[PDB]
């Protein structure tokens, strides 16, 4: 059990919480592993809650600090001075060594850090207009996410990832003898609580 | 990396021997620890994983060259590497699971075995008993073989059960008392070769009371007196530290000083 | 530290075909772990102790290895195993993972769609400009992306999609975002697209 985001501005510093349940909670480990967005899993250390000890990759020697409340059954991870490379998503494990119980691997949901000096800002919502593409442009929002829909629906439909404020595409394709039929693209940014639904015309 | 002891069977002597046991007694604790004083081994308790562990490291006149991994805490054997390969005792709880694995950590080939090191069933597994099994410079050149040739089959568990007996006691029993120690060093002396009286076996099996009943005391007399065994096998209690103080050498933590 | 080096980083396969994956690792691992990891998801377990598999895994999946060398088979590929596998070792400190294997379903080769769009009346009336272009529903991954602004190129935003869980295709969304200003001083712009479907590069423009 973690929580699932993190805003956390530029040298700042963040407290990630793990709640443990289910298991003798000082009788395991518990594991820290970091995800940058789209590349592979690295481990940053861990700490054995019944007996305080701890590791730390060399890698982070100096930026982390894992500590226990025995109290909450909860682990704490603290990273130092965040900086861009630093904005990942950080999972808590417990697993085990050696071999009586060796499939007991388990994993927390993660964490998304995101490292930013912005503001909710409300998102600009641009139609992309020209068997047929359509689009809608959804640009510089802040935080994530944004939901786009066409109502809907639903098919030929490619909704892309945000890029960096943020902004998204979004293409509808349908049969070209659809042009007297209404096609409306649906924004939503929860955060700034705006909903924009934009006609595609020519 | 940790601290490494050397000692040969290869011509060994009295002196050679002290000094090895004198040297382990030394990088196993700091000795700044000690109550009534008897030293006591570092608490587990906040000790840091780089300090954790010492390694022994055996040779022989055979030429064979075996390190033993000791436990700071507990003064035993956790596990042993013999050239590509390190096997260790089965560890009782998950923090002792994830400290070896900073054991040996550039050896290619690594197993646990099922069973502890515990001498219960190292017996078992073993055929013999204590009181059975000869120690000496001779049963541990043969020790010392017997561990190195187990990673190339030529070792059955019997004679390797056997041969952890041999060294857990001429090691870390030694280092933790001083009468194990003179036992062994008689042995070098004479040239001996026999197996441990009952005054020896029963300290060994006693280690972790005395070092309790020696820590709970009420300055220095036991709650309950604790009873050995003489080495004609007759049974006599122990009421007070001062008789132990040329006998035990190293206790392992239970509780912090008393005023 | 004990490095551990997958192979290979992408993996093309077509459901039912057979797919190895290796684990080269710079000294020697006794026993080796495997994780399974989707787009979305945490890591599960999919193998332990090497061979011995997890708990709900279907059957075609196999582990073996030795030394310096692991690997995970699955005799028929099914589908739901397209998915990211990494290699764990734990045993020798510090535990470590693999580099990553990815693999994905194979299929026939097609062109992407190219279709570009010119800044809305909205943008533009806001010292804005972006010109998106769509690039949709290709196989294989990779695909090449050059802007001409009567020529030249410059600095752009490309996004991609995962592996569409019907038709196993692709795409890419390009925007170029300059000022108002700026984009009122040419006149041609061009998205112009290199790839494997076709030798000559697919070609959509415009004029303001």
């Amino acid at each position: 059990q973690q929580p699932g985001s993190e805003l956390v501005r530029p040298g700042a510093s963040v407290k990630l919480s793990c709640k443990a349940s289910g298991y003798t909670f000082t009788s395991y480990w518990i594991n820290w592993v970091k995800q940058r967005p789209g590349q592979g899993l690295e481990w940053i250390g861990n700490i054995y809650p019944g007996s305080g000890r701890t590791n730390y990759d060399e890698k982070f020697k100096n930026k982390a600090t894992l500590t226990v409340d025995t109290s909450s059954s909860t682990v704490y991870i603290q990273v130092s001075s965040l900086t861009s490379e630093d904005a990942a998503v950080f999972y808590c494990v417990r697993w085990v060594y050696g071999n009586f119980d060796s499939a007991l691997d388990y994993w927390g949901q993660g964490t998304s850090v995101t490292v930013s000096s912005a503001s909710t800002k409300g998102p600009s919502v641009f139609p992309l207009a020209p068997t047929a593409a359509l689009g809608c442009l959804v640009k510089d929002y802040f935080p994530e996410p944004v939901t786009v829909s066409w109502g809907s629906g639903a098919s030929g439909v490619h909704t892309f990832p945000a890029v960096l404020l943020y902004s998204l595409s979004s293409v509808v394709t349908v049969p070209s003898s659809s042009l007297g039929q209404t096609y409306i693209c649906n924004v939503n940014h929860k955060p700034s609580n705006t909903k924009v639904d934009k006609k595609v015309e020519p | 990396q940790y601290p490494i002891i050397n000692f040969t069977t290869a011509g060994a002597t009295v002196q050679s021997y002290t000094n090895f046991i004198r040297a382990v007694r030394g990088r196993l604790t700091t000795g700044a620890d000690v109550r009534h004083e008897i030293p006591v081994l570092p608490n587990r308790v906040g000790l840091p994983i780089n300090q954790r562990f010492i390694l022994v490291e055996l040779s022989n006149h055979a030429e064979l060259s075996v390190t033993l991994a000791l436990d700071v805490t507990n003064a035993y054997v956790v596990g042993y590497r013999a050239g590509n390969s390190a096997y260790f005792f089965h560890p009782d709880n998950q923090e002792d699971a994830e400290a070896i694995t900073h054991l040996f950590t550039d050896v290619q080939n690594r197993y646990t075995f099922a069973f502890g090191g515990n001498y219960d069933r190292l017996e078992q597994l073993a055929g013999n008993l204590r009181e059975n099994i000869e120690l000496g410079n001779g049963p541990l050149e043969e020790a010392i073989s017997a561990l190195y040739y187990y990673s190339t089959g030529g070792t059955q568990l019997p004679t390797l059960a056997r041969s952890f007996i041999i060294c857990i006691q001429m090691i870390s029993e030694a280092a933790r008392f001083q009468y194990i120690e003179g036992e062994m060093r008689t042995r070098i002396r004479y040239n001996r070769r026999s197996a441990p009286d009952p005054s020896v076996i029963t300290l060994e099996n006693s280690w972790g009371r005395l070092s309790t009943a020696i820590q709970e005391s009420n300055q220095g007399a036991f709650a309950s007196p604790i009873q050995l065994q003489r080495r004609n096998g007759s049974k006599f209690s122990v009421y007070d530290v001062s008789i132990l103080i040329p006998i035990i050498a190293l206790m392992v933590y239970r509780c912090a000083p008393p005023p | 530290d004990i490095v551990l080096t997958q192979s290979p980083a992408s993996l093309a396969v077509s459901l039912g075909q057979r797919a190895t994956i290796s684990y080269r690792a710079s000294k020697s691992v006794s026993y080796m772990h495997w994780n399974q990891q989707k787009p979305g998801q945490p890591p599960r377990l999919l193998i332990y102790l090497g061979s011995n598999l997890e708990s709900g895994v279907g059957a075609r999946f196999s582990g073996s290895g030795s030394g310096t060398d692991f690997t995970l088979n699955i005799h028929p590929v099914e589908e739901e195993d397209a998915a990211t596998y990494y290699c764990q070792h734990k045993r020798e400190y510090p535990p470590t993972f693999g580099q990553g294997t990815k693999v994905e379903i194979k299929r026939t080769v097609a062109a992407p769609s190219v279709f570009i769009f010119p800044p809305s009346d909205e943008q533009l009336k806001s010292g804005t400009a972006s010109v998106v272009c769509l690039l949709n529903n290709f196989y294989p991954r990779e695909a090449k992306v050059q802007w001409k602004v009567g020529n030249l190129q410059g600095n752009s935003q490309e996004s991609v999609t995962e592996q569409d869980s019907k038709d196993s295709t692709y795409s890419l969304s390009s925007t170029l975002t300059l000022s108002k200003a700026d984009y009122e001083k040419h006149k041609v712009y061009a998205c112009e697209v290199t790839h494997q479907g076709l030798s000559s590069p697919v070609t959509k423009s415009f004029n303001r």
